[PDB]
């Protein structure tokens, strides 16, 4: 009978409306393994036709008019649940597929405002504090999510539901994972990193948690449960299993594999390519894990898929956006891959800043298009203001600061390739600026990430001003005679000067002219400070500034060279560089015995050489010495030489100019053309090919 | 040299231990320069005396690391940034950076 | 008491002494999660319970207090390690070197002497477990599911339960074996084998299937004794159908850690990640083939040794071509770095196929990497090669065991290419290969091929050319039939073995082609034909007595004679035949206009057109008197006006030194080409486009 | 533009008969007397063999798709089908080479 095909189905998927997401791969359990759903809809068999009777309905509404009340209704749940899901018809009937990710989670779009608000209002059911539980868990609110949490357990045998009795013990029991491991860390090692003691949750708390948690498998869950229950939601008994998340982690490695051979061979794949599978498998997970309100913001492993998913993919569109072709290939080859909000969450929240750096090395995301960029930027401008909220006050959550300003950190550097707002980029930038904690954001990495926002929105008015006002902030903070700035990068504050520079040539500032032009002789490590930003205010303030301090120092007179302060050089300053020349070597003879190597960061000799070479300071007292260096087998003898001093990485370390002139010289041009074919060959490296391209022939 | 090295960590005002761990992992990224040296280090016990919210503040302390291997490698400046990171297995790894300050311009000394 | 340390490690290690070989991973479990065993050996807590234990050992004086009984299980626990890889702690490690020695006659691929071992006489379970592995290997299958049926009745009553539960799992994974092989057998065999070909009958399928009904790989650990639960919870793992699982995640951590050093250029210190994969991947092995477990019929064994394999080349490709600054130079002077061995040859013949052996040389440089133990490596060469032909030689084959073998056969032939054999070595492999090598695997070209790339380290003696001379006789008796077509999926047909053989003996001529040659008639068409292509390799009175009966009338020949040098100057109406050629492509191109036929064939007989035209042997108007609307003669008619491309982006690779000599000897097309150049070398990663760009042009 | 999705017919040379129906997953080519140097691979999916078949040798492949005809013909063909045993388990990819007789050196042609 044709009203008979529905029974089967009901009867067999009737539980699984008890949930909100479900995943299609993960619909085979349902059936016992009688047709397979591919990852994008079409149904395909592996003794009565039974999916297509029902899908033959859908496409003949006259079919379906003969069905009864019951059956009607049974038939718009079923066809509203598909629609829901994602699955559409068979193979042999499919035709054009374009498949859109639509995550409904207040927590993936991160609204901790309205997550607040949600948490205030009045509960309601058994779900709703089933949500609220995962709201403050997300909030860092971790106490009253571990109460909330065990009151639902306790209260869900009594309303009847088992679903709810299961995914609630399983999430209480990776949120005991969490504080056990956040107490951990918190003891042993945030006396070092945040410099204090803190241990927010009482002896108490741990007290009750650990008695309670013992002898409770994660496995076993399943099979102690009622059978009714084993059979009607075996779909979920694979989250009950401590080697969690290894089927998809396998299952990407074999498509990788898969993707990395037919990059290698250069085939061509056809339809439903692997990678593209990557991809809806990785948005079913995301969209089964977080629609169904599951703890897995404690797992490193739910991250290393998805950034090995994601790296994998930009990996793959690079390759297609740089391949070659032939006649044959365009008979078969004749769909480009740009990032969207989602990616761009995804990407924030999951990835480090090194393995940022590793896609960018590797790829060019620069040649990436990006979209819906009015999403993004309503995202950036969400986190500096909650940022900013946060820190601007007396108040900070230490665990949600753990588990939310690596995110911040990621959100903010990737918003490079997006185009952002005058106000937007103003509120990012302040709260950027004046509000990021300094453990996390030195000096120097402060700029670099301020100087990376700057590749597509400019340098407008409202941004200098906020400088300006950081800047005088700091010169506030150089009045103590006991304050140092240290920088991992040696970009230090006298690069917010520059950056405004290059931007705004002729600036000066209103504020730091008073701290200027109210200085004494005593009051010493603010005039330093004011050296390095000499360029930015009145004349006047200038030179009243430049009567106080002199040039008597070496590190002064590097200083007014870089401000430009000097342009032609003065007597008395090659005193100063054989003075420094002398003492070296008269340390060095002294350590010959002793034996140190003594190879320090500092780069005052190398600059001296290039100096040299531009003829600048130029005397025969100046190779009296020579010191341990091996760079001045570059600029006192290009004849004596070495196997290298450090070239290799200084053909890449220095600038257009003295690479020029390096091709204009006599004897070395050889040797450094055969190193360089040896990188270029031995290696793969753009810049080694730029210069052999460029300055070399 | 030997392939294995030791690491002390000292603080910068009594120059009193810190912990002792094994080396891991050490990455090496007018004029200028603008260079990175981080270091990753394994398993390390801590101290036994040094052991007896969040405002944007500065207000730390100053650390020194010691690589043993005679060979000498000195990181006066360094900074430890911790990543945290919880696990499904349940049942330590250590990164610092070097830093420099903007007069006494030194990240790595090497001594034979 | 000191003399009571060696009663718990007793007491909780005592059934492993029931196998042949335990993982050091695999000891967390025995011990119940105390200590941590790394993978080198070296112990790591987490009352001193080993430390004791490993203090008696540097310490004679210490354990001779101990009793008789004491001492025997000392020396027990003691030999045991040592045959494991158990050292010491790690506090108190030092310089450690793991070498890899697996005690396996399967391993080595001893067919003779596993077929001796079976003929013998039994002794005991175990020899019979043994013998059933080897039944498996050696492709008797039904055998070797009979005895494996009546090892699992009588283990039983020999109260052996290793024995019992290992043989469910082995007769498992063989019933699985059948299954598939049948299952394939069916379907896609009819045209593979050309045949219908089903070794076992109906009996035995029916009698199988009803047998291993509700035969779940799962709970078999739970449906056997507490005492064993206890006893033997380190086999618990390999009753589960997601087997293989745990170590291809922690392949792919180690793998994602590799690839960020590599991209960072980090400097690892002591123990590696690329160690890690090494050592682990030995571990298994040796784990798997020394116990005597059936997983040649897993596709995902065979898939984690290569990836393990490939990330190690890889790896070891990075360190040798890494840039390089003071430190690791200081640290890694010497280049202690990575070189092949006996076991990772046989690794690689093994569980490699020829487009992972193929993608392997295109992405790492295999030439750069030494190789020693080469003479283990003769013998196991010569070994394939004698099995090889014993068995194609008489009228037999095991069509099971051939499936299993061939490819392993054809792995290990390919890469011989980077191994030095002797003389009698290199005549046997040659022999095997060129007589009696199946044709549905290997055809002329892949023939030819394998045979040439054998030739790059030992050069051509003369029992190889005398084998290839007997080789092209049977090729030419075979050309006798006037229904036979030699088909090469490469290009490389009969017509290069004459090359090969006068490249190294350019003075040489075949005393028996002659007869052959000089016993030909007019109505002997098909061997005339053939022995064109073989002309400088007969006499001088043969190749007249030869050109006497075949003209130039044909294109096919035209081109044979300017290949195999018989035309050096070119003749009167040779032009006359290209031009005809040429008219008659165009006067089909102009009625299939309308039609819209493409027709991209395979033929380059225009494009070698236009190479002889730029070499001015063919100068002539009426050639522009037609197009054939191929791209690829605009090079030769009008430089000038050109298109997109022809298809010389694939041809700078695809010519030789002297046309791109030439190319960059032209007026206004060079500056194209270095576009195309530049922009290929700046978006792509390949040595080819360098190394035009680097001689060639400049 | 071409849809990207192919169907493939396998047919007997010499004679004629279709010997199965698939549908296209990979196509990989690789490549003065000149010579010539190219092998193309080709891999199918999930096929069913012609009901009246299943009850040397030469073999045709034909290739059909459209771009909004367009045909590709490989007039020899040899499968290299190769047997591994899996885990798990209970349709396979068929692999196919083109080949190239030595009188007419043709392996692939396109219709338009």
């Amino acid at each position: 009978k044709d009203d008979e095909v529905i029974d089967y189905i009901y009867g067999k998927i009737s539980p699984l409306f008890a949930l909100q997401y479900i995943r299609k791969i993960d619909l085979k359990h349902v059936f016992e393994y009688d047709y397979h759903f591919e990852v994008n809809g079409t149904v395909v068999r592996h003794g009565f036709g039974y999916m297509e009777r029902f899908f033959e309905l859908k496409e003949s509404c006259d079919e379906r008019s003969k069905l009864s009340k019951k059956q009607y209704e049974r038939f718009n749940a079923l066809f509203n649940f598909f629609e829901k899901n994602g699955v559409i018809c068979m193979a042999k009937d499919a035709g054009t597929l374009n498949t859109s990710i639509e995550i409904n989670s207040l927590a993936y779009h991160g609204k901790y405002d309205v997550m607040k608000k949600f948490i205030e209002e009045q509960s309601v059911s058994i779900e709703d504090d089933y949500k609220k539980a995962f709201f403050l868990a997300c909030l860092g609110r971790w106490e009253e999510s571990y109460d909330l949490y065990s009151n639902i357990i306790l209260n869900s045998i009594d309303e009847s539901n088992g679903c709810v009795y299961y995914l609630s013990q399983i999430n209480r029991y990776r949120i005991y994972q969490s504080i056990t491991q956040a107490v951990t860390q918190f003891n042993g090692l945030g006396l070092l990193t945040f410099g204090r003691h803190y241990k927010p949750f009482t002896d108490e708390f741990l007290a009750r948690i650990e008695r309670e948690m013992t002898n409770f498998n994660i496995d076993d869950l399943f099979n102690g449960m009622p059978f009714e229950f084993q059979k009607k939601y075996k779909i979920l008994e694979f989250l009950s299993d401590n080697q969690f998340l290894y089927d998809d982690t396998v299952k990407l490695f074999e498509l990788t594999n898969k993707v990395r051979s037919e990059m290698s061979e250069g085939s061509y794949s056809f339809g439903m390519s692997s990678d593209i599978v990557v991809l809806l498998r990785l948005y079913d997970n995301l969209r089964f894990l977080y629609e169904n309100c599951l703890w897995s913001v404690s797992f490193h492993e739910f991250h290393q898929y998805i950034r090995n998913s994601m790296s994998l993919l930009i990996e793959k569109a690079e390759y297609e956006r740089t391949r070659d072709i032939d006649e044959l290939g365009f008979s078969f080859f004749g769909s480009g891959f740009f990032m969207e909000y989602y990616d761009f969450v995804n990407i924030s929240r999951h990835f480090k800043i090194d393995d940022i750096k590793n896609l960018e090395r590797s790829c060019s995301i620069d040649k990436i298009r990006f979209g819906e960029q009015e999403k993004i930027e309503e995202y950036l401008v969400g986190i500096a203001e909650e940022i900013t909220k946060q820190f601007s006050a007396n108040g900070m959550n230490v665990v949600f600061y753990t588990q939310f300003i690596s995110e911040a950190k990621a959100a903010l550097y990737f918003a490079k390739y997006v185009k952002l707002s005058e106000e937007g980029l103003g509120k990012i930038v302040k709260a950027l600026l004046f509000y990021f904690p300094e453990r996390d954001l030195d000096i120097g990495k402060r700029y670099v990430w301020l100087e990376r926002l700057t590749k597509c929105n400019e340098l407008p008015k409202s941004i200098i001003s906020i400088i300006d006002d950081f800047l005088v902030l700091q010169a506030e903070k150089h009045i103590d005679q006991n304050y140092s700035e240290v920088s991992s990068n040696g970009l230090y504050s006298r690069d917010y000067g520059a950056l405004i520079k290059h931007f705004e040539k002729n600036f000066i500032s209103k504020r730091l002219s008073e701290i200027t032009l109210c200085l004494t002789q005593d009051k010493q490590k603010q005039i330093d400070f004011l050296f390095k930003l000499l360029p930015l205010l009145s004349t006047n303030a200038k030179s009243h500034l430049l009567s106080f301090k002199s040039v008597e120092n070496i590190n002064d007179l590097m200083n007014g060279i870089r401000i430009g302060l000097i342009d032609e050089f003065t007597p008395e300053h090659e005193e100063l560089i054989i003075e420094y020349l002398e003492t070296r070597k008269v340390n060095y003879i002294v350590e010959k015995e002793k034996g140190i190597q003594t190879f320090s960061s500092n780069d005052y000799m190398s600059t001296f050489g290039i100096w040299y070479f531009l003829e600048e300071i130029n005397n025969s007292k100046m190779e009296e010495f020579i010191g341990m260096d091996d760079q001045y087998d570059f600029f006192v003898d290009p004849e004596n030489f070495d196997y290298k001093k450090f070239i290799p990485s200084w053909l890449k370390n220095y600038n257009d100019k003295l690479l020029g002139k390096i091709a204009g010289n006599k004897h070395m041009k050889h040797h450094v053309i055969e190193v360089l074919k040896e990188r270029v060959k031995n290696s793969n490296d753009k810049r080694y090919l730029e210069i052999l391209m460029n300055y070399f022939i | 040299i030997q392939d294995t090295a030791d690491v002390y960590f000292k603080r910068k005002s009594d120059g009193k231990l810190v912990f002792t761990a094994e080396a891991q992992t050490a990455s090496f990224s007018i004029l200028k320069s603008e260079k990175e040296i981080n270091l990753t280090v394994k398993n390390a016990f801590f101290d036994l005396e040094w052991l007896a919210a969040i405002k944007a503040s500065k207000f730390s302390e100053r650390y020194e690391v010691e690589y043993r291997t005679d060979i000498y490698i000195q990181f006066p400046n360094v900074s430890p940034s911790g990543e945290f990171e919880m696990s499904l297995e349940n049942g330590p790894e250590i990164k610092f950076e070097a830093l420099a300050d903007t007069d006494t311009d030194e990240m790595a000394v090497v001594i034979e």
